[PDB]
DNA sequence: CAGGAGAAGGAGC
DNA sequence: GCTCCTTCTCCTTCCTCTCGA
RNA sequence: UCGAGAGGA
């Protein structure tokens, strides 16, 4: 149960090739790069967007006039708005336990990708002592195969790289 | 040293030789016609200090 | 300048505030305790003023940030003193809040109820409340009804304020005009000229001496009278250090929250923070970072001789007064104090002074007369040499031709005439759009030479693509993707700036100095006029410039943007500047030979 | 998120107390030469960055002219906001204008 | 940073009040040249009536509110004018002090009404018989002449003001023909 | 007009430090263009038409294996007046060490010109 | 004088709300007398 | 470095967050395939894997 | 277009968590990574982040010389003249903190 | 070589 | 408690070139 | 980088 929906009040700058469809302006020019991605300020993954209500800086105006102005910088042409937007964000805390997707398994890692977003790398140390490698499939603690998904937790969110490295033991 | 005297014209004296200014003795003589080269063999005047002072008697 | 990239955010408002020790030693990234700048190999040594932490050098690298030095803004450092040093800024007002304190309440001499009408009026004026500024006056009835007088003056204070806070007379975040900053003026000049009169204590009836200062440092300690002497024991000259006037004005500071929460700040105070004496006190000297101490390229910054002497005289006291309290206090007892504590009363001179030299230069201490004392940080701000009147006001910019200039009738009274000179030279960054695609495809066919052209292309990455050393079929081929945009994501909402050359389309500005009045700066439009070198004119404009011809200079200012260009035009152009507003009278009108051609052609005889 | 809700409200409402509707306006419905030159350097920005462009310009390549052009027929969306002086702001649109 | 603003007050930066109106009347110096040439702008007359187009500007423009106000000033004006001003006190207020001289079309100051009223006394004869040029048409062209030739909310006259006497001063000869006792004079005296 | 650069190369020695840099070519490759404006022994030929950063005095380091060149200063493309070569006033214990050239700039009456 | 209007102005702690316009060319954000005494702000469709 | 025209400037919260349920992901997260027929085809090509799943 | 917008436009960047142009640094990252903008004065150490209910891995960036910090994220880019930088490292050794408040917040 | 101006403390009032 | 006769303690057009440290 | 001198307006 990760599938979470915050609303934010951002403040996007509009180009000048779009003054006449703000809307698709600025979910092409900001909102369409925000989709897929780690964000500082909500800690998260977003997966959709919903919501898009410009604010006005006409503070007598209403949701029907929709002379929507848009402050223009006093050098660039580009305009400053701010919005309101609902964002279907993806983010563990701590030790989240959800089903995955495995392609190889591997000797000294298994290498898990969680539901074709990112990557459950684990380490040497972290598997435990029960379990060896063998030679690529795995012999548990059980002795017979099991399904191709697997649940697994969650250790640290580290978002430094390109892609957001999340850890996880299985103990 | 009086090679630097004459190079920069900064006076460097242990009695002041009785003057006011320090600086500004020596011109360069310019040779770019006939008449600015024999001008500076006739150019007297009163000194550097009354250039600042700005009442003008 | 650019217009690819907006600025997004925006700057509102600028506050004062006050670095102390606590804030610096999180801050700063290296102490600087070494005087060894450069070795005999010429590298910089860690520890010294040129350290790779306080920023990037030329061959090297830097060790804080870790980028060449094109992109290094340099990081600050700071010299832990031995001693807390006076801030050679703040020195009259530690002075008076010293002169005028009583050693052993630790409150001011003056009688304390004085003190709390003072702070009320000055909490009436954050507000601007200077209606009620005066009724405060009007309240007026031993020793507990004074309790009952100042807690009906709090509670009348704030019944004021909160009335005034109730309605709209004031926002959340005070009101502060010239009317308010007056009165708060005048109200601290007598505040503290009537603290400086009261000499016997109104809280104790005790006594503490006078001090008076000789030059900038020294405090000689004037001997009390008898009487005071005698007064004081019936209740019951010397040189001072800065230490036992810290804890002095520290303990003084500490039990006065109330009047110093209202002298040092005009406005409703949000945070509450407090008021110590380490704002007047320094303890660590911020030393710059790199890009702005470096050398000249040989000559090394005169602000490093000044820091290196600064930290001689630290090496000093970190040798004297580490390595003599190691030894015994027994041994050092009697012909070791009458000349080594004679040099402490010598080497906090010369931590002090030194540290003075480098802010404030004026007090220093004499020597036989050389060529120039070395300038501080507060001669580098002052005059036309300084920084506001030479690098902030009066700018040095680019974009701006010169010639002499030259009479030309034939060319009309808004234009300006330009020599090719000035025409393949000066550039101007128009954008690529389809309404724009023919003079820009010839103009990059043409080349940096042949007028129409352009000399440079910025891509949509921002990169500065130069047509100098292109041929003629490196020209040709760029221009036939000038109109393809690219598949980016971040730039698809762009386009590349052609850096055309000035043509018969554009308009300059016009300024000749000295400009007297608004009148002697223009806009013209532009004329190129072939094989020439001077800028040349109409004769209207040479009235209003008080321009003869026997050699004189303009700059014209060729103006890079499409908003400047939109103003010099309609609000700055020529033919909006014809009636002067000394007078509305006229300035511009022909001049010699046209007077006595219109006297000869006008007479009755000419058929 | 409710600090920032908060002070997001309050700046709103300093906002608002300082818009005058249009039953109120006492400033002249003359442009002044700033407000015309402003306008059409701001046209001209935004024309010079592929805006729709609503007159069908003759072989015109000064973005200026086109925004000149464009003022003819009053086809510039854009508002002023005049600041009276203690930011108690206005609306006028450049088509409510006497165009001077 | 002494300018005009859109209550048309001369204020400063932040907020300070220099003045309530420019001078006195709200004008340009640049643009207030053949305004009390009245002679002159009898003729030309539908030079600029094509010029100033007042057919445009009737429905953005309240017209006869400050002139019901204007000639009522004027009557109580010439009803108390041989006292002296201690004597004359005030009842109510001039044209422009209460109506915008920008939005009201008759918002006039007074002096030039004054100058406009006695022009239209003594040449009565050169209306009625040079052209058929009515007097109402003429006072009602120049009530829209006062209000297009106004100062612009915007314009920087601190600027404006400190120039045009830091220049005029660079015209003044050291010498002085003082003698006839003495005064200071010039720029010993405007710095003074 | 006549201009007058003196070019020297000791300005990086003290106390009878060995000659560094020395006049003329050595015997790496160089891009062989040089010779047109210089002599094979560093210095420039009598009445050459000189642009701006082409070369007026050509050393060879010993040091480096560089031909580092000296190039022209202004823009006014001048016409080389004299090479004049100037001995040490010691026991010549040095090589050749100053060479002090002149510039000749042609002035036509140009538009502008104070008359 | 600047280091005694300085002086004067730490010891305020004074909030400066760039209004002049010497103190909005050392910033440099835009300066209030002629043009820069409003503002624009553009109409868009839905 | 991105600029000033990818990723907005000020991003705060207005709200704290609330959970949906199972069956109201595909209110709009399906339609938002069923109406859009690397930044927008490779996100929908790697939901198809991720919502699916609850 | 005479006074800032050709001789020093410096598009700098500020903390707006305590404003001051001077300190904000470029971080140090990782091979793979990306190096963002990070405060100085309101980041703080790694070795005082275990004061204390489990901190995540956001806030930690690396300097150069391996000294990690946490904090200090809220940055903004304005544009300045570089004299104003100048000015606030004159005036920095005088012992004076500009801060310069910037919306929007 | 100016050119007076603001602020301050003890010697008389 | 109040005042005057000295101090401190202050401050100010654009451009080009060369010479020398 | 600072002082001295020359010169134009
Ligand atoms: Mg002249
Ligand atoms: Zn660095
Ligand atoms: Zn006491
Ligand atoms: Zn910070």
């Amino acid at each position: 149960n990760c599938i979470v929906r915050v609303p934010i009040a951002l403040y996007v700058s509009l180009a000048p090739m779009y003054l006449e469809n703000p809307l698709q302006g600025v979910m092409k020019q900001h909102l369409n790069p925000l989709v897929m991605k780690y964000n500082n300020k909500v800690g998260g993954v977003v997966l959709g967007y919903e919501g898009l209500k410009i604010l006005d800086a006409d503070p007598l105006s209403k949701e029907d006039t929709s002379e929507k102005l848009i402050k223009i910088t006093p050098d660039t042409p580009f305009g400053f708005t701010w919005c309101h937007v609902n964002l279907y964000v993806w983010q563990p805390q701590v030790g989240d336990v959800l089903e995955g997707y495995i392609f190889i398994q591997s000797a000294s890692h298994i290498g898990l990708l969680i539901h074709d977003a990112f990557n459950a790398s684990i380490k040497k140390n972290n598997i435990p002592v029960d379990w060896t490698f063998v030679h690529g499939h795995w012999v548990d603690s059980n002795g017979e195969p099991i399904d191709g998904k697997l649940r697994f937790t969650v250790r640290n969110v580290h978002t430094t790289g390109r892609v957001v490295s999340v850890d996880g033991t299985l103990i | 040293k009086m090679q630097y005297f004459l190079s920069t014209g900064n006076l460097v004296s242990q009695s002041g030789l009785d003057l006011q200014q320090v600086s500004g003795y020596t011109v360069v003589a310019e040779k770019i016609n006939f008449y600015r080269f024999i001008s500076h063999f006739r150019m007297v005047h009163r000194g550097s200090f009354f250039a600042q002072l700005k009442t003008t008697t | 300048m650019d217009i690819s990239k907006p600025v997004g955010s925006e700057i509102t408002s600028v506050d004062f505030g006050i670095l102390t020790a606590k804030e610096i030693r999180n801050l700063s990234a290296k102490q600087i305790t070494n005087p060894t700048v450069l070795d005999n190999l010429g590298h910089p040594v860690s520890g010294g003023l040129y350290d790779l932490a306080l920023g990037a050098f030329l061959r090297n690298l830097c060790s804080t940030c870790g980028l060449d030095e094109k992109f290094c803004p340099g990081h600050q450092g700071h010299i832990e003193l031995p001693v807390p040093c006076y801030n050679p800024l703040f020195f009259n007002q530690l002075y008076i809040y010293l002169r005028a304190s009583c050693l052993f309440c630790h409150h001011f001499r003056l009688k304390s109820v004085e003190v709390h009408r003072y702070a009320c009026k000055l909490r009436l004026l954050q507000y601007g409340l200077i209606d009620e500024s005066y009724k405060l006056d009007e309240i007026t009835l031993s020793s507990t009804l004074l309790n009952e007088l100042k807690s009906k003056r709090s509670e009348y204070v704030d019944m004021a304020i909160a009335k005034a806070l109730s309605d709209g007379r004031t926002t959340e975040r005070g009101s502060f005009t010239a009317t308010v900053n007056d009165e708060r003026k005048k109200l601290v000049h007598e505040f503290h000229k009537k603290l400086l009169s009261r000499g016997k204590c109104d809280n104790c009836g005790m006594f503490s001496p006078k001090f008076r200062k000789d030059g900038f440092t020294k405090i000689f300690e004037t001997a009390l009278n008898e009487k005071q002497i005698t007064n004081n024991r019936v209740k019951g000259s010397t040189y001072i250090l800065s230490t036992e006037v810290k804890n002095i004005l520290d303990t003084v500071f500490r039990k006065e929250q109330c009047v110093l929460q209202y002298v040092f700040h005009s406005r409703p105070n949000l945070s509450r923070k407090l008021v110590k004496a380490d704002s007047f006190f320094m303890d660590v000297l911020v030393v710059p970072p790199t890009r702005f101490r470096l050398p000249s390229k040989v000559h090394e910054n005169s602000q490093n001789q000044l820091l290196s002497k600064v930290l001689t005289t630290s090496l000093l006291i970190r040798d004297l007064n580490d390595d003599l309290s190691k030894l015994q206090k027994d041994k050092v007892s009697l012909e070791d104090r009458r000349v080594i504590f004679s040099r402490l009363m010598n080497a906090f001179v010369t931590i002090q002074n030194d540290v003075n030299a480098f802010i404030d230069s004026t007090k220093a201490q004499g020597r036989t007369s050389g060529k120039v004392p070395i300038p501080g940080v507060k001669q580098a701000l002052e005059k036309k040499e300084g920084l506001f009147r030479k690098h902030m006001m009066g700018k040095r910019v680019n974009y701006a031709a010169r010639s002499v200039i030259s009479p030309d009738p034939n060319i009309e009274t808004n234009e300006i005439g330009v020599p090719p000179v000035f025409a393949v030279k000066l550039t101007y960054p128009e954008p690529v759009t389809a309404y724009n695609i023919a003079e820009l495809r010839q103009a990059v066919i043409n080349g940096p030479d042949k007028w129409p052209g352009a000399t440079q292309i910025q891509n949509e990455d921002g990169s500065l693509v130069s047509l100098i050393g292109m041929s003629v079929e490196q020209r040709k081929a760029l221009a036939n993707q000038l109109l393809t945009p690219s598949s980016n994501v971040s730039t698809h909402t762009l386009n590349k700036k052609v850096y055309r050359h000035i043509k018969n389309r554009d308009v300059v500005l016009m300024n000749r100095q000295p400009t007297l009045h608004k009148a002697s700066m223009m806009g013209h439009k532009v004329r190129v006029l072939p094989n020439e070198k001077t800028l040349r004119l109409h004769y209207a404009n040479t009235g209003a410039y008080n321009a003869d011809f026997d050699g004189d200079e303009m700059n014209m200012h060729f103006p890079q943007n499409e908003n400047a260009r939109a103003e010099a035009l309609n609000l700055a152009n020529t033919d909006s500047q014809y009636l002067t507003p000394t007078s509305g009278s006229p300035v511009r009108g022909l001049i010699q030979d046209h007077i006595s051609a219109g006297v000869w052609l006008t007479s009755k005889d000419s058929f | 998120p409710e600090d920032f809700q908060q002070h997001e409200q309050i700046r709103r409402k300093t906002l608002k107390e300082k818009a005058i509707p249009k039953d109120q306006r006492a400033t002249t419905p003359y442009m002044t030469k700033y407000e015309r030159a402003r306008i059409l350097g701001t046209r001209a920005l935004q024309i010079s960055m592929n805006a729709p462009v609503f007159v069908d310009l003759e072989g015109e390549t000064d973005p200026l002219r086109i925004a000149m052009k464009e003022l003819a027929e009053k086809k510039i969306p854009l508002v002023i906001r005049r600041y009276l002086p203690d930011g108690s702001f206005e609306d006028w649109s450049v088509e409510e204008l006497i165009v001077d | 940073g002494v300018h005009v603003s859109y209550d048309n007050s001369i204020r400063d930066a932040d907020g300070t009040l220099v003045q309530f109106m420019y001078g006195g009347d709200a004008i340009d110096i640049t643009k207030e040249s053949h305004m009390t040439q009245f002679e002159f702008c009898l003729d030309n007359y539908y030079a600029l009536l094509k010029k100033y187009n007042p057919s445009a500007l009737i429905e953005h423009l309240d017209v006869e509110s400050a002139l019901k106000y204007s000639k009522k000033t004027l009557k109580y004006r010439k009803k108390h004018s041989k006292e002296p001003h201690y004597k004359q006190s005030v009842k109510y207020d001039p044209v422009l002090a209460k109506y915008n001289p920008a939005k009201y079309l008759g918002s006039v100051s007074e002096n030039f009404q004054d100058k406009l009223e006695s022009f239209l006394d003594k040449n009565s004869k050169l209306f009625k018989s040079s052209d058929g040029v009515n007097e109402k048409k003429f006072r009602a062209l120049m009530q829209l002449k006062y209000m297009r030739s106004l100062i612009n909310p915007g314009e920087a006259v601190g600027i404006i003001a400190s120039q045009s006497v830091g220049e005029p001063s660079t015209q003044m000869t050291l010498n002085t023909f003082h003698f006839a006792a003495n005064v200071t004079l010039g720029i010993p005296r405007l710095r003074e | 007009m006549y201009k007058t650069e003196k070019v020297d190369l000791a300005l990086n020695r003290n106390r009878g430090d060995p000659i560094t840099q020395h006049f003329g070519f050595g015997n790496d490759e160089w891009p062989k263009e040089w010779l047109e404006k210089l002599d094979e022994d560093g210095l420039p030929y009598i009445g050459t038409y000189v642009e701006e950063g082409d070369p007026i005095c050509a050393y060879f380091d010993d040091t480096l294996n560089k031909t580092k060149i000296k190039t022209y200063h202004s823009s006014e493309p001048a016409y080389i007046e004299e090479v004049n070569l100037i001995g040490d006033e010691s026991n010549k214990f040095q090589e050749l060490q100053t060479v002090s050239i002149k510039y000749r700039i042609r002035r036509t009456p140009q538009i502008g010109d104070k008359f | 004088t600047t280091c005694q209007f300085l002086t004067k102005a730490v010891l305020d702690n004074e909030r400066e709300q760039l209004d002049s316009p010497s103190a909005r060319i050392v910033v440099g954000k835009l300066n209030n007398v002629g043009t820069g005494s409003f503002d624009v702000l553009a109409k868009v469709p839905n | 470095t991105a600029t000033t025209l990818n990723t907005p400037v000020v991003i705060h919260a207005t709200q704290l967050p609330q959970h949906v349920s199972t069956d109201e992901v595909l209110q709009f997260l399906e339609s938002f395939i069923d109406e859009k027929e690397t930044n927008l085809s490779s996100s929908i090509s790697q939901l198809k894997r991720i919502q699916r799943d609850f | 277009d005479r006074l800032l917008n050709s001789s020093d436009y410096t598009q700098a960047s500020v903390c707006r968590e305590c404003g001051s142009i001077l300190t904000t640094q470029q971080s140090v990252p990782r091979i793979g990574s990306i190096s963002t903008v990070c405060c100085r004065r309101c980041s703080m150490r790694f070795e005082d982040a275990k004061k204390l209910i489990f901190i995540d891995d956001s806030q930690i960036w690396e300097d150069g010389q391996g000294n990690k910090f946490v904090g200090g994220n809220e940055t903004t880019t304005v544009a300045i003249p570089f004299v104003l930088k100048y000015l606030d490292s004159e005036l920095s050794a005088m012992g004076i903190r500009l801060r310069y408040n910037v919306e929007p917040k």
